[PDB]
């Protein structure tokens, strides 16, 4: 009773039978804008499951040789759903997630995927483009994984909500996530509050004869959406 | 004073029919109670489990 | 003075265990607000029917759902507010010409499985206890309304069936008999469940000799004595001529119904009466059929 | 504590390790009959444990081509035990049964088999012999599985006592089932009550080199069983 | 009056559901005796991180 | 003892019928109440000024 579960949020359900049950980023849970915390006055949106559902966006294909891949979820979401609409209609923006990397795999293949969040994921190269710091949909993929692309080790990336994917154990990681910056609200448009790390530290492995074909799909929820600041229509 | 032969006698539905005759059979079919069981069909398991549970343990 | 044994033994209990009840619902479920959850263990969408159970699964557990007040009532579809319908399961033909019907009198067997129609929804359960109300539809091959007088006499299984448009068995001192002319409205009659059987049996699985069920005797599987109720005979009140050609059509609407056992809707185009054979030489999907699985 | 099960009947027991729980015809253990539902006058013979027992008959073998096959309870037991004794001496007959399929296979196998049970079952094909409307042991074979051979859709079959022995999950399926007829009392030597079909929804399939030889046993037992009208021994 | 959806919906909780409480700690834990144990069910060393 | 289905069912009129059917639908119309709301019509504004004021003060 601790490795099946089921997550259910607007209109969407996810299932499991090998979970390693949830993380709750640094244990807090998803909550709104105090009365105190906010100072844009002006009673936002808070459109719930028309935003605050299951979005099941990219899918990679993990391999003996893959180096790790990368999103940004402020960005990531946007362009999408009901909730896109919201972000790109709204200045202020104000919500956290609920992110599910699902990868299964027979009990005769190996390895081990780490997937953590990082707060103001900024990375390096003498500047990376803008497809490149925000690489929505399809995310961008990690160059110099040891190092992040940023220059910090990822040795010491746990220390941050993760959470592995063993084959030989687990088939999905699930994690949940407040929202986090110096300030109540913040545009999402240009402005990524954290972004999501995947990377095999043990090399994917299994004798030949075996579906080779192992996907790694992405799905993600958001929660306590608020928006404000209602004005045009902006992209970016 | 009427006879009891209608089928549905010793019935455990209460039907309120309508009769001009000896026999109750002759009466209509008329208005019933509402009762189901859909478990007898759907869950005639004999240890039940809930949704929230798991079908196999 | 007792072995214990026979102390213990529960062999004698006439009561069924049951283990369900049937319980009110005038109106279908009504469904209550629900928010989000994510937890382990609970596993409310996940079922294993291979167990033999429906999906206990309730929508609250699958979607965030709101609250509503189901009005709907559910009296319509029951037993007696389905059934109790008049429906064609007989028709005889008294013609003044041909070799179908000459003499003035016609013999039916009392069976409803000449027609389609009500054949279908009947046999959807195994067995049903009822009573009905049948109605006579007299009139000619082309709708038009006589002026002549009809005798119909319910001849029970081991009654003296008529044999002539003038038989002495149609004195009709004990059998119950109805005079109509077909100019007075059709004929309004009440049947009480009669059988030697709790209930009607639709399908039997058996034979009713008990002999050596011979290959020439295979004529008698299925066959129910419980489902004989005799025959139903009509025919002009005279000594001459009818002097018109006549068709009588057989209508019934069942009151009191008691189902039981259900089984499987029917497949395909029924052959015979009283008998489940089916098109074997071509035989048709249980429905429509599509180009792919996944196109539309 | 759900998988696991065993059946004590008479001088009998049955084991599994895979069971899919026990499934009780619409809702109901077999009972023996009131003293206001019976008309035979006599007190009728309620041998018990040398009948009610569990009694291995007929075995077939899965195939990925086999069609489907089925028997006739009533029938099929007389012959074999103290029950047929009875059922051929005695005139009135009445039972309950608990039906256990087994099936067993490998973690590599897979398959599907939906084993239903239909009271008064008859069959068309213009009249089939007896043969074939009573095969007791060794049953007998669909030849037109879709339409049960009766003219009625087997995609309707699970609104009856029904359960699935899906070889990647359990490997065994159990029903039990009351007397079920418009009467108390019923020769069995003439009348079949009901039938059971075992009919394989998903083609048994496995890659080569997995032993090929998948039988299916059927054992069942019969419960409350009363007889009554002693008479001469009788065959059919 | 209400459509009750909008009694439940918790949406407006300005309040975060923590789990976890800052406790003190001035000195660092204290060790404590501890005898042989030899069991089933206890496995203090199994993890899964 | 008779069905609720005659359309204007659970209606705040009070309307006083003949029924011989199970179904009260096959009633007739019968008499009923006599009630009226001119204004939702007439003077369905949000304010309300009177003969003796001025319409646009
Ligand atoms: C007096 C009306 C009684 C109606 C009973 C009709 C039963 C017909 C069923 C025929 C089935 C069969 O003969 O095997
Ligand atoms: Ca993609
Ligand atoms: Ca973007
Ligand atoms: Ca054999
Ligand atoms: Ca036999």
């Amino acid at each position: 009773s601790d490795r099946v579960a089921q997550l259910t949020i607007g209109n969407s359900t996810i299932t499991t039978q090998e979970a390693a049950n949830i993380i709750v980023g640094y244990g807090e849970w998803p909550s709104y804008c105090s009365d105190d915390d906010a100072t844009a006055v002006d009673k936002p949106t808070r459109p719930d499951v028309s935003v605050n559902r299951f979005y099941t966006l990219d899918t990679k294909l993990w391999e003996k040789s893959s180096k790790g891949w990368y999103w940004k979820f402020p960005d990531v979401l946007t362009e999408t759903g009901v909730f896109g609409q919201n972000a790109q209609f709204h200045y202020l923006y104000r919500s956290g997630f609920c992110i599910h990397v699902q990868c299964n795999a027979s009990k005769f293949h190996q390895g081990a995927l780490l997937v953590a969040i990082l707060p103001e994921y900024v990375i390096g190269t003498s500047h990376p483009p803008y497809k490149q710091t925000q690489p929505g949909a399809d995310g961008f993929e990690l160059q110099h994984p040891y190092v992040l692309d940023a220059g910090i080790p990822i040795s010491q990336l746990t220390v941050c909500p993760h959470q592995w994917i063993n084959l030989r154990t687990n088939n999905c990681a699930t994690i949940i996530v407040p929202y986090m910056n110096t300030l109540p609200f913040d545009s999402a448009l240009n402005h990524c509050n954290f972004g999501l790390l995947v990377v095999p530290i043990s090399p994917l492995d299994f004798d030949q004869g075996a579906t080779p074909v192992i996907p790694i799909t992405i799905t993600l929820a958001p929660m306590c959406s608020e928006f404000a600041g209602l004005r045009q229509a902006v992209t970016q | 004073h009427e006879n009891s032969n209608s089928a549905t006698e010793g019935s455990t539905i209460n039907y309120t029919t309508i009769n001009y005759y000896k026999d109750s059979y002759a009466a209509t079919a008329g208005k019933q109670s509402l009762k189901q069981d859909p478990d007898k069909f759907a869950n005639p398991v004999k240890d039940i489990f809930t949704e929230m549970a798991a079908p196999l343990k | 003075d007792r072995v214990a044994d026979v102390i213990e033994s529960s062999i004698g209990d006439s009561v069924s265990r049951a283990l369900t009840q049937a319980l009110p619902a005038p109106t279908g479920q009504n469904t209550q607000v629900s928010s989000h959850r994510l937890d382990t263990g609970e596993v409310p969408a996940l079922q294993a029917a291979e167990i033999g159970a429906s999906s206990n699964t309730s929508d609250e557990s699958m979607i965030e759902t709101r609250c509503v007040l189901n009005s709907h009532s559910t009296a319509e579809t029951t037993l007696d507010s389905f059934f109790s319908r008049a429906g064609l399961v007989g028709e005889i033909d008294l013609p003044l010409e041909g070799t179908t019907n000459p003499n003035g009198y016609a013999n039916w067997d009392i069976d409803i499985t000449g027609y389609a129609q009500m054949r279908r929804k009947v046999e959807l359960f195994t067995y049903m206890r009822f009573d009905a109300e049948f109605t006579f539809v007299a009139c000619t091959p082309t709708g038009q309304v006589v002026p002549q007088l009809l005798q119909y006499m319910f001849v029970p299984p081991g009654a003296p069936k008529p044999e002539s448009r003038e038989s002495l068995a149609w004195q009709t001192a004990t059998n119950p008999s109805v005079f109509v002319k077909l100019t007075d409205p059709p004929a309004q009659v009440s049947v009480p469940f009669m059988s030697p059987a709790s209930a009607y049996q639709w399908f039997y699985d058996g034979y009713p000799t008990f002999g050596e069920h011979k290959q020439e005797k295979d004529l008698e599987y299925g066959a129910c004595p419980n489902n004989m109720m005799g025959t139903f005979s009509v025919r002009n009140v005279g000594s001459s001529k009818s002097k018109y050609p006549l068709v009588v059509r057989i209508y019934m609407r069942m009151k009191h119904v008691r189902a039981w056992i259900p089984r499987p809707m029917r497949n395909q185009n029924y052959l015979f009466k009283a008998n489940p054979n089916y098109a074997g030489n071509s035989i048709k999907p249980t429905g429509t059929s599509r180009t792919a699985i996944t196109t539309l």
